[PDB]
């Protein structure tokens, strides 16, 4: 009959939605939508 | 009342340790409250927690007055330990209360053991613990009252206020421990956090980092750590005997995932004699530390085991004697199991004796539990490093096979270079350079008669292979073997290794790589460019012209991006000229194919920024960023009254430089704009057909709407964007090199040539959608 | 009486720190209370010290204690302390001194400090000094002055001072032993939170510093901090230096960091622990941000120090904000900034803690706490920039696999070379056929499985074309009536039978031509060899698609080279290692939808085939071979007792583990086949393995600089037929010796080896007649 | 003025196969060596 021994434990340190904050974690006028007309950019 | 306070001084002055053990003051007060009470044998019990179980072991026996302190000491040799549910001590301490006992024998909770081991008869005890914070320190024992029984309730007020000082004393004693061992868990975090990021290793080498680096905050005399095999599974090919049933299936210890329980590899740290550390790969069964069953215990249930006296006890074999023949032998152990993520034990740490002798309590459990978590937490850079080399090796595997297909056979080698057909050697390329030049400058067609100089060259009659051929052509006019050295068969393979890296395509195949080549080398001798770049620049330039677009996959920098592709998360800004820049360095990197190993390392740094910069030039939203530099180049080139001061002005500054080759390979992608009619006509087609699969590819695969220039519902409004990329984007280009240098102003006639007829087919648009 | 009272005193005055919940400062109090009765003094005080910086200072704790005065106006607060550097005032003189100071005329002295004789307006004229002393650091300073009866402090009255501060001094240090392990006790559990948060995941910077800061939150005791995060960009892009190196913009002036890094903090991470426990993120936050207005994260993170600053406002080089921060009316009044550091040095990021949740000011252990913190995150940064190296990788390892499969696979027009459909059907590009009329029409065009003995063991490769090849290897599945019962496409079919062949490398004797007579080994023995009534019609699918692509990609070397040779190869796979990249290749290029031959069967036939593949081509390594041997002879000798072949079917298809040695003894019959070819065929097979094996050898001295065995050894080339009977009555007449018992049909194999031996002897006999 | 003097990193706390004991950290008789003259295995 071997001693009674600790069992080891994990549920304190067991503990990204729950930290908050992770979801976040030049041309002239005309040629900024002619360059995107021919795919310039 | 005068002896009274001389003695309440003298325990003000023992309190007062300045140093020492105070051990010492508590005897001292001990000895004082025994001649004080008409009572002897006073004692203490230390309360320990050893795996959550509390027990009390004596610490101070047979205090006496006028006794020597060192008689009355007892180590824990000789301690004698009681669990709580074991003798009134035992009680006393689960209850926290004080408690006055005559007649023990008559009481249900009085323990005779230590009355046997000493043989002293006890009647009458005092019994109260020393409490603080809810922790239970000491029970203090106060026996066998002389002359007299029952005690008195002014012993137990003089009583408490004496255990007020011992309170005192102990707490202090327990204040400073608990700093000290809260000092050694905080270093032992630090040293072991240092140690595991300093880079990323297997198991084996962190784990051995870490404990060694903390091996002086752990008073271990020594300890180990075992490493369990982690495979899981077998190959088919050794479950077949298993299976047929020829060999018995495997019995004995198993951890709790299933593996067999096989340490294949032992660290030791002894620390007792001379500092040692031992690694034993595949220790066999006989090792001093599996020998007993602890380690393999703890590998099958995964226990923390505190276990004092341990050759005392019956399950475990503990040797009751030296190990190592240097005397040393077992006495307390510890062991712990190092966990993975998914709670799977990859080792069975044990440590060892505690260099105070003393049994391990709560305080060391505690201390090496979180060393064990650490390093159990630590796995993460260990399967990332495993993860790292996987990846590396199925990188370079997957580069090397590829670069192996692409690469042109001797075949197509002898299909130009027409060694064998010429020189009857056949077996060896013993033939020196200038034979090789001579029988290859005859295969090559004539440069006046293919009108390879000239701007109006059509690539539609020749083929692919006349192509390759009239490429080496070009690279021969410019006069680049006989000066950079370049070797001819290494400049024909890579030529058509070039060509095959460019795909199939409708418009970005291997003819649209050599009209930008053919352009390039046009500008330079017949536009006359030439005059500001060295003969190294230009065989630079020519080379990232027929580059500039290598594996162009067929779509676009938004597609790219659009489509999340892993180009777009490798190269963040240019996607496919970054992709360009590395597969064409990528081929210059075999020697086979290095068309500049007979380069000098400056230059090759000079021809790979001339690479970079050209090819990353090829992005029109640079291009459109730096027009307005190169306009300020052109006009400041413009007043100069002489030729040799522009040559001067734009010769002496690197990026002016820089710029008009970034202007130039822009000229060079856009070129078919001032082709003839017929060329524009067939080329505005292919990229049509280009844009519009594209768009069928944006339409289906990333379920968008394109752009009316990527779409096929607009294919007769082709003509009207046309016009528009002639203004936008050409005009200017061509312009300015015409004011640059006059000898461009016919590509620009080709592209107002190539505007009238787009303006008439937008006209008969005109026409077709009014009525 | 006198020592009765004062005994009972100092008792109530000991008791009076054991009073769980109350404070030292009031037994301090007392104390002074105490002193200043017995000494006829007036106006006592104590200074405690702190450490700010790495200088000392001393601040006022209770101010104008006079017997009978109430504690909380005696008391001051830390807001009101007034703080004296150690080089001023007599309090710093004996801090510095450690000693005892008797001055007993202020003026005396030119320690003396006026400061606060003119912030109180009370004058003094008479002082004692002694500081507490515990473990070589000083905790309080006690001041005794302005003795009402006498004009000196005689020794007498230094003694009982000394006895009382010696009380005193018991009374500090069990406070300050209390609140170092308090101090250590924080920054243990600060180190195990962030460990467990960083071994959380692999992740970036920004991720891994919100965890664990976020994590360590309530350990940190701060009311405010925030972190910083600097641009890590170095070198700007020739296109963005452009303008730099022309002149047009003029150089950046302004901060900089000590690499040279302009200062540009792109992300804020702010956590405001006062109210709410609002967590903010700030990208790219302007100057004006509450956090930068104040020059100190920019201060440092242009220098590096570590600042901490008691009543920020009132310093004028920060122009720290005066009034509050923001519509709270919370204020700065202590600060402390620390650097993240990289393990180059480079300042990654500046850490910034304000005031304490209490009131005073920032002491050296909360430096320690958090400079312990920030070494943490700086460490943690080599997760960091694994993360990034490990996305860099698996992004170039994807794009360099993509881009060979490409090149690797069968154009179009290769697939219309066997398919005629465009010149047979009359239909476009666009396959819009029925499979049974694709079907129908290529069954034509392969060539007839009984003339040129596709079914016979004596087939000869040599006078096909690999383009016959292609059609016989499509034949060979055809007869085995896959197609229709699988539903596989015929031109997907066709297209991986191609991207197989182009798969097999151009080497002397692992090309092709042994991948199509293995594959044609296998269909054979399946029909001629009858060993099809063993495995069901999917099994022989998947034994000649193993057997077709069992060698592909081989390279022309073995595992002893890729071992010898260090190859990636043999650092991905330990053991089989080219079987093992044959097998990983073949499930590549089964993977592309276009190339999945068994995209039409269930996914438990898929992973049937899967493991069928894994079998065969591990099966098809020698060692395996050579260590199962014995077991297929078991095999056999319990086969051949059977008198009924029913009997035999079924003994050997109700064990799947039979089946599989089967098929590993099947597929290794079938690589050497070649044996069994007629005598021409034989040796020119052998010529072929022995060119080969020369240039393996030749490789081998040439790049590992070893001797070859003389087996690859080019010079013992004579000695090839000896080497080859060798083999002969090693390997090959055991695997056809037990499948001719095993069945009769495959007894001309061994019949083959028969004739072939004696060819070889009869040639190695006659090198014994050479010598 | 000038600012307030400041402390310095404590860079030499930890500035740092030198751990001891890192430097270490089938077939029949005949099959033996007639393998190994073919390069089977
Ligand atoms: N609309 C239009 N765009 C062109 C024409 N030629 C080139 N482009 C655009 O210019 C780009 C040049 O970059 P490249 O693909 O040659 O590296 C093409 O990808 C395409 O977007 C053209 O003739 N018409
Ligand atoms: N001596 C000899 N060895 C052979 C012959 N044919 C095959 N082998 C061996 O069998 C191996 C088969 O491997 P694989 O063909 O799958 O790469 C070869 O690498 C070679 O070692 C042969 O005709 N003579
Ligand atoms: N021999 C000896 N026994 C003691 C001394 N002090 C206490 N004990 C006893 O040890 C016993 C342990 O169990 P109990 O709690 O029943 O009661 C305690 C006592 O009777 C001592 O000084 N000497
Ligand atoms: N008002 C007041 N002043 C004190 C008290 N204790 C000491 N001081 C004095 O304040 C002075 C500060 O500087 P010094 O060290 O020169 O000398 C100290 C004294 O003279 C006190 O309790 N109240
Ligand atoms: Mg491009
Ligand atoms: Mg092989
Ligand atoms: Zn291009
Ligand atoms: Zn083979």
């Amino acid at each position: 009959g071997p001693p009674k021994f600790k069992q080891r434990q994990t549920r304190q340190f067991k503990s990204g939605d729950d930290i908050p904050g992770m979801e976040g974690l030049a041309f002239s006028h005309l040629e900024l939508h002619e360059l995107a007309q021919f795919g310039i950019i | 009342q005068v002896e009274e306070s001389a003695l309440c001084l003298e325990l003000l002055w023992t309190v007062q340790e300045e140093g020492g053990t105070p051990e010492q003051g508590v005897h001292r007060a001990l000895q004082r409250l025994a001649h004080l009470l008409q009572a002897d044998r006073c004692s203490m019990f230390l309360c320990r927690s050893r795996n959550g179980i509390p027990e009390v072991a004596s610490r101070l026996l047979d205090v006496t007055p006028t006794s020597k302190f060192e008689d009355n000491l007892v180590g824990p040799d000789k301690e004698v330990v009681f669990p709580l549910d074991i003798g009134i001590v035992g009680w006393a301490a689960h209850t926290k209360k004080t408690h006055n006992v005559p007649d023990v024998k008559k009481n249900s909770h009085f323990s005779d053991f230590m009355d046997k081991q000493t043989g002293y008869v006890t009647k009458n005890l005092l019994a109260t613990p020393i409490v603080v914070g809810k922790e239970v320190l000491a029970v203090i024992m106060a026996v066998n009252k002389v002359n007299a029984s029952e005690f008195s309730k002014q012993d137990e007020e003089v009583f408490s206020k004496y255990l007020n000082f011992v309170s005192i004393i102990l707490r202090l004693h327990h204040t400073s421990y608990m700093y000290n061992i809260e000092s050694r868990r905080s270093q032992i975090l630090m040293w072991s956090a240092n140690k595991v990021f300093e880079e990323l290793t297997d198991v084996e080498r962190q784990f051995h980092k870490a404990l060694y680096t903390v091996r002086s905050y752990l008073n271990c005399e020594r300890y180990s750590i075992g490493l369990l095999d982690m495979t899981k599974e077998k190959e088919f090919y050794d479950e077949w005997p298993i299976k047929l049933g020829e060999v018995e299936p495997y019995k004995g210890p198993k951890t709790p995932d299933g593996r067999e329980v096989n340490f294949y590899k032992i660290i030791d740290y002894i620390l007792h004699g001379k500092e040692e550390i031992k690694v034993i790969p595949t220790p066999p069964a006989d090792h001093w530390t599996l020998i007993s069953g602890l380690p393999t215990y703890v590998a099958e249930n995964g226990f923390i085991c505190n276990m004092m006296n341990a050759p005392a006890d019956e399950y475990f074999t503990f040797q009751k004697g030296p190990v190592d023949e240097t005397g040393w032998v077992i006495k307390n152990v510890l062991s712990l199991p190092i966990v993975n993520k998914k709670e799977d034990i990859v080792g069975v740490a044990t440590f060892y004796n505690r260099k105070d002798g003393k049994p391990f309590d709560e305080h060391d459990e505690y201390i090496t539990e979180t060393l064990t978590q650490f390093l159990g937490w630590s796995l993460l850079n260990t399967d990332t490093y495993d993860k790292m080399n996987k990846l590396e090796n199925r990188k370079d595997i997957a580069q090397e096979m590829l670069m192996n297909q692409t690469k042109a056979t001797p075949e197509e080698i002898k299909s130009i270079l027409k060694f064998q057909e010429k020189l009857n050697v056949d077996v060896i390329d013993d033939c020196e350079e200038k034979q090789l030049v001579a029988i290859l400058k005859e295969d090559l067609p004539d440069p006046r008669s293919a009108e390879l100089y000239e701007f109006r060259f059509s690539d539609f009659p020749l083929t692919e292979h006349g192509l390759i051929k009239c490429g080496i052509r070009l690279f021969f006019e410019i006069n680049v073997v006989e000066k950079f050295k370049v070797p001819v068969e290494v400049l024909t393979r890579w030529m058509y290794t070039v060509r095959k890296g460019y795909r199939a395509v409708t418009y970005h195949n291997w003819r649209h790589g050599f009209n930008v080549g053919q352009t390039m080398f046009t500008l330079l001798m017949t536009g006359r460019l030439k005059k500001y770049y060295t003969d190294l620049e230009a065989f630079a330039m020519l080379a990232a012209a027929f580059c500039h677009d290598i594996d162009h996959r067929g779509t676009n920098n938004l597609y790219q991006m659009k489509s999340t592709s892993p180009l777009a998360r490798l190269h963040g800004s240019s996607i496919l000229e970054r992709h360009h820049l590395e597969y064409s360095k990528t081929l210059l990197q075999d020697e086979s194919l290095n068309i500049f190993q007979n380069l000098n390392k400056r230059q090759f740094e000079t021809v790979i920024h001339l690479f970079e910069v050209a090819i990353i030039a090829t992005d029109l939203a640079l291009y459109f960023k730096k027009r307005t530099m190169f306009q300020k180049i052109v006009d400041a080139c413009e007043q100069m009254q002489t030729e040799e001061e522009a040559i001067k002005y734009v010769t002496v500054d690197p990026t002016k430089k820089e710029i008009i080759m970034a202007m130039m390979m822009t000229a060079c992608d856009l070129s078919a704009i001032t082709k003839p009619w017929e060329v524009q006509s067939q080329v505005a087609l292919m990229v049509a057909n280009e844009f519009w699969e594209q768009g069928d590819l944006e339409r289906t695969v990333l379920q968008q709407q394109p752009i009316p220039m990527m779409d096929r519902n607009k294919r007769d409004e082709l003509p009207k964007l046309q016009v528009g990329f002639i203004d936008f984007v050409c005009t200017f280009v061509y312009k300015e090199f015409s004011r640059f240098h006059k000898e461009i102003t016919p590509m620009l006639s080709g592209l107002q040539n190539n505007r009238v007829e787009w303006k008439s087919l937008a006209d008969e648009y005109d026409a077709k959608m009014k009525v």
